[PDB]
RNA sequence: GAUGGGGAAGCUCCGUUUCAAAGGCCUGAUUUUAUGCAGGCCACCAUCGAAAGGGAAUCCGGUUAAGAUUCCGGAACCUGG
RNA sequence: UUUACUUAUUCAAUGAAGCGGAGCUGGAUCCACGUUCUAGCAUUCAAGGUCCCAUUCGGGGCUGAUCCGGGUU
C-alpha cells in the first residue's frame, strides 16, 4: 500500500517533512514526488502545486489529514506536506503514486 | 524648553530675527562628587521655545560670553 | 485524587436543584466546555465562544454548530442527505 | 498622610475622570488628571496590531507626521505584513489559474 | 530542475517593493559574507507605467510610459518565481556583488535599467512583467 | 529627434 | 500601436460593474 | 417631535422617511443659424435628548478680608488662516 | 348558471435596473457555453474595432452592450 511504500522510504530512503524544507527541495530541484495532506489549506497547496510544475515534481494528494499523514510517515507529530528525496529501494515513484 | 549641544546652532539661534533676549545663569556644582566647580546656562528666549546651552567650562563660557551680540539683551546672574 | 465520586462539574451546585437535573447539566457542561478537533488546521483547539459558535484558537477559523457540542447528529444527517442529493443531481 | 481632591466639578469615578497622586515643586501632594490611554490601530484583514505604527487617540494622529502613521509598504498602515503577503500571493496564483482554465475551455470547446 | 536562473520573473512577496515584478539577474544559491542565504540580485519596477489609450497625444503618453526601476538583494524566500522569462542581456554586466557595495554605481546601474526597460515597453513586449499586479 | 526615437522603437520591435 | 490593448469588460451575472443604461422606462416619475 | 401625506365637527391625532418634483456638484467656442443654457455626475432626509456616556489643547510658584487649573510671573499646548 | 378578462378596489417590495414579446441572433422545446479548488482584485463617459475631422495637447458617430412595448415589479 502507500503506506508501507512510505515506511519503506522513511526506512530506506531520503525525506524531508514541512513546508519550509519542501519549498528549498524544490528550489534546488533536489525533489522528485510531493505528499499533500487534505486539510492544507487550498493557497498552500495551490502555492506547492506552482512550484512542483516550475521543478517538474510529482504531486499525490494523501488521503488524509496531518495526523494521519504523520502517523503514516512514522512521526508524533503532524505534518502537512513531504518531500521525497531519494526512494530507490521503494517503488512509489515508479508506481502511479 | 529645548536644550542645545551644538554652538554653532546656538550663535544661529542668537542671530535668528525674532530673538531679543538672553539669560546667562551660573550654578556651583560638583564634578563626579568631588571639587567645586562653575556651570554656566545660556537661554536664548524664542518666540516659541526656551533655549538652553549648559557649558561646564569657565574660560569657554566667557569667551562665549564676549562672542555673544551686542544687540542682543543680556541678563546676567 | 478525584475529589468527588458522581457530582464531577456539578459540585458547584451543592446540594441544590435536584439529582436528576444536575446529572442533565453536567452531561452538558462537559460537552459545551470540551475542547473539540479543528477541522482546518487538525488540531484539538476548537472551543465555544457562545452557545452555537465555535472558534479554533490556533488558526482563527470560527464554525457554526450546536448549542453545547460542534455537530449535532442532525446536522450530520443533513449533510449526509445533501451530499447524496447533489450527487444525484450531478449524475 | 497628604490627602487630595478633584480639580474638576465632576465628584464620580468615571471613565473620564481618573486620577493621579503626584508631588509638586512646592512639596505638596496634588491630584493630577489622566486622560484615557490609546489603543493601537489593528490590521483590516487579521485584527492584530500593527507594528511600527504609533498610538494615539484618534484626534491626535492630525499632530504628527506621516512617518508615524505608515509604514514603508503596499498596505502599509490600514494591513499588516502577513495579510499583505498572502493577498499577493493569492492574487497571482488565482490570475495564473484563470488564464489555465480559460485555456483549458477554449480547447475543450473547440474539441467539442 | 533547477528554475532560478537568470531572466526568471518572480514577483516580490516581503519589503519595500512587495507585490512587485522583477526579473532575476544573478543567482547565488551558497550565499556570501554578505548575505548568508541563497539570494539573488534582481532588478524591478517601482513605478509602473500608466495605461495609455488611442486618444492620447504624444506628450501624455511620453508622461504615462515613465518607469522607475530599481536594483536589490532579496532572499529566495522572499521571492516567489513565475513561469514568465525576460532577457536581462543588456544590464547583466552593470547589476553585480560590486555594484550595490559602491554609493553610488546604483544610480549608473539604474539608468540603464531605467532605459533598457523604456524601450522594451515601447517596443511592446513583455506584457505580463510590465503589468501592474492587483491585490 | 522624434522621428530617430520612432525609428529606433520600430527597429527594436522588428529585432527583439 | 503597440500601446494599446484590447480588455473587453465582462457584463454578465457576478461580473464588473454594470454600465449606464436608459433606465426612461423605470422613471418614478 | 415638525414637514410630505392621511384621520378627526374640532381642540388636535397618527407616523419619523415615508406616499414628495424634498439638492448639490463637474464641464463647456456643444460645428456654431448669428442677443433665449447645453452635455453630464452622486443620491435620503428637520429638530430636541447627558454640567456622571463620547470629546482638540495648561502646568508650576506667588497673590486676597473674601478670587484662582480663570489674576500676576515663568514655561507650554490646541485649532483655524 | 358556468367559465374567463382587467380597468375600479386591495396587499407587498425596490436603488421604481433589467418586465413582456420577438430574434432568417447562436449552441443543443431548452439554454445563455460570459461568474464555483483559494478570506486577492474589480470604480474615472471602457478599452479595442470601424467612419469622419484638419492633426496639435485631440474631438465627434456606430459598435462594444440586438430590436419593439401606451405596464416600476
Ligand atoms: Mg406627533
Ligand atoms: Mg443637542
Ligand atoms: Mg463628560
Ligand atoms: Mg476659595
Ligand atoms: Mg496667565
Ligand atoms: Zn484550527
Ligand atoms: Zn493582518
Amino acid at each position: 500500500s502507500i503506506n508501507q511504500k512510505l515506511a519503506l522510504v522513511i526506512k530506506s530512503g531520503k525525506y524531508t517533512l514541512g513546508y519550509k524544507s519542501t519549498v528549498k527541495s524544490l528550489r534546488q530541484g533536489k525533489s522528485k514526488l510531493i505528499i499533500i495532506a487534505a486539510n492544507t489549506p487550498v493557497l498552500r497547496k495551490s502555492e506547492l502545486e506552482y512550484y512542483a510544475m516550475l521543478s517538474k515534481t510529482k504531486v499525490y494528494y494523501f488521503q488524509g489529514g496531518n495526523n494521519e499523514l504523520g502517523t503514516a510517515v512514522g512521526k508524533l507529530f503532524r505534518v502537512g506536506v513531504v518531500s521525497i528525496l531519494e526512494a530507490g529501494d521503494s517503488d512509489i515513484l515508479t508506481t502511479l503514486a | 524648553a529645548r536644550e542645545i549641544t551644538d554652538i554653532k546652532q546656538f550663535l544661529e539661534l542668537t542671530r535668528r530675527a525674532d530673538v531679543k533676549t538672553a539669560t546667562v545663569k551660573i550654578n556651583k556644582k560638583l564634578n563626579k562628587a568631588g571639587k567645586p566647580f562653575r556651570q554656566t546656562k545660556f537661554k536664548v528666549r524664542g518666540s516659541s521655545s526656551l533655549y538652553t546651552l549648559v557649558i561646564n567650562d569657565a574660560g569657554k563660557a566667557k569667551k562665549l560670553i564676549q562672542s555673544l551680540p551686542p544687540t542682543l539683551k543680556v541678563n546676567r546672574l | 485524587a478525584k475529589r468527588t465520586k458522581k457530582v464531577g462539574i456539578t459540585g458547584k451546585y451543592g446540594v441544590r436543584y435536584g439529582s436528576s437535573l444536575r446529572r442533565q447539566v453536567k452531561k452538558l457542561e462537559i460537552q459545551q466546555h470540551a475542547r473539540y478537533d479543528c477541522s482546518f488546521c487538525g488540531k484539538k483547539t476548537v472551543k465555544r465562544g457562545a452557545a452555537g459558535i465555535w472558534t479554533c484558537s490556533c488558526c482563527k477559523k470560527t464554525v457554526a454548530g450546536g448549542a453545547y457540542t460542534v455537530s449535532t447528529a442532525a446536522a450530520a444527517t443533513v449533510r449526509s442527505t445533501i451530499r447524496r442529493l447533489r450527487e444525484m443531481v450531478e449524475a | 498622610a497628604q490627602r487630595v481632591t478633584f480639580r474638576r466639578r465632576n465628584p464620580y469615578n468615571t471613565r473620564s475622570n481618573k486620577i493621579k497622586v503626584v508631588k509638586t515643586p512646592g512639596g505638596i501632594l496634588r491630584a493630577q488628571h489622566v486622560k484615557k490611554l490609546a489603543t493601537r490601530p489593528k490590521c483590516g484583514d487579521c485584527g492584530s496590531a500593527l507594528q511600527g505604527i504609533s498610538t494615539l487617540r484618534p484626534r491626535q494622529y492630525a499632530t504628527v507626521s506621516k512617518t508615524h502613521k505608515t509604514v514603508s509598504r503596499a498596505y502599509g498602515g490600514s494591513r499588516c505584513a502577513n495579510c499583505v503577503k498572502e493577498r499577493i500571493i493569492r492574487a497571482f496564483l488565482i490570475e495564473e489559474q484563470k488564464i489555465v482554465k480559460k485555456v483549458v475551455k477554449e480547447q475543450t470547446e473547440a474539441a467539442k | 530542475a533547477k528554475f532560478l536562473k537568470a531572466g526568471k520573473v518572480a514577483v516580490v512577496v516581503r519589503g519595500r517593493y512587495a507585490g512587485k515584478k522583477v526579473v532575476i539577474v544573478k543567482p547565488h544559491d551558497e550565499g556570501s559574507k554578505s548575505h548568508p542565504f541563497g539570494h539573488a540580485l534582481v532588478a524591478g519596477i517601482e513605478r509602473y507605467p500608466l495605461k495609455v489609450t488611442k486618444k492620447h497625444g504624444a506628450k501624455k503618453v511620453a508622461k504615462r510610459t515613465k518607469i522607475k526601476p530599481f536594483i536589490k538583494v532579496v532572499n529566495y524566500n522572499h521571492l516567489l518565481p513565475t513561469r514568465y522569462t525576460l532577457d536581462v542581456e543588456a544590464f547583466k554586466s552593470v547589476v553585480s556583488t560590486e555594484t550595490f557595495e559602491q554609493p553610488s554605481q546604483r544610480e549608473e546601474a539604474k539608468k540603464v535599467v531605467k532605459k533598457a526597460f523604456e524601450e522594451r515597453h515601447q517596443a511592446g513586449k513583455n506584457q505580463w512583467f510590465f503589468s501592474k499586479l492587483r491585490f | 529627434a522624434l522621428e530617430k526615437y520612432k525609428e529606433r522603437i520600430r527597429h527594436l520591435m522588428e529585432t527583439l | 500601436n503597440p500601446l494599446t490593448h484590447s480588455t473587453p469588460k465582462n457584463f454578465g451575472i457576478g461580473q464588473a460593474v454594470q454600465p449606464k443604461r436608459n433606465l426612461s422606462r423605470y422613471v418614478k416619475w
